[PDB]
């Protein structure tokens, strides 16, 4: 029963973890799909020097 | 007194024969709640290995 809850614990510590995780690599998608946008505008910008 | 220590330790001696008798009906139950227990957290741990 101590196991049980133990692991309970650590299975809402793993969702809770997980749950932020996925919003810190969400968050971190959208700032890499604007990252992307961004080195297509310096990308143009580097053309523009070229 | 000798007679009085005979007869109080045969009935102490069989009252915890019959608690022991008792305890096995109550090991089957715990048994299967162990079964249960150990059951879950087979699942818990599989459900901990997918996240």
């Amino acid at each position: 029963e101590e196991e049980v809850k133990a692991l309970q614990k650590q299975k809402n510590l793993h969702i809770r973890r997980r749950n932020k995780l996925q919003m810190v690599e969400s968050g971190n998608r959208q700032m890499c799909l604007k990252s992307k946008d961004k080195e297509e505008e310096t990308g143009r910008a580097f053309q523009e020097v070229l | 007194h000798r007679t009085v220590r005979k007869i109080e330790g045969n009935l102490l001696w069989y009252q915890q024969l019959q608690h022991t008798e008792a305890q096995r009906t109550a090991e089957e139950e715990q048994q299967q709640r162990r079964k249960q227990l150990c059951k879950e957290i087979l699942e818990l741990r599989a459900e901990l290995h997918h996240l």
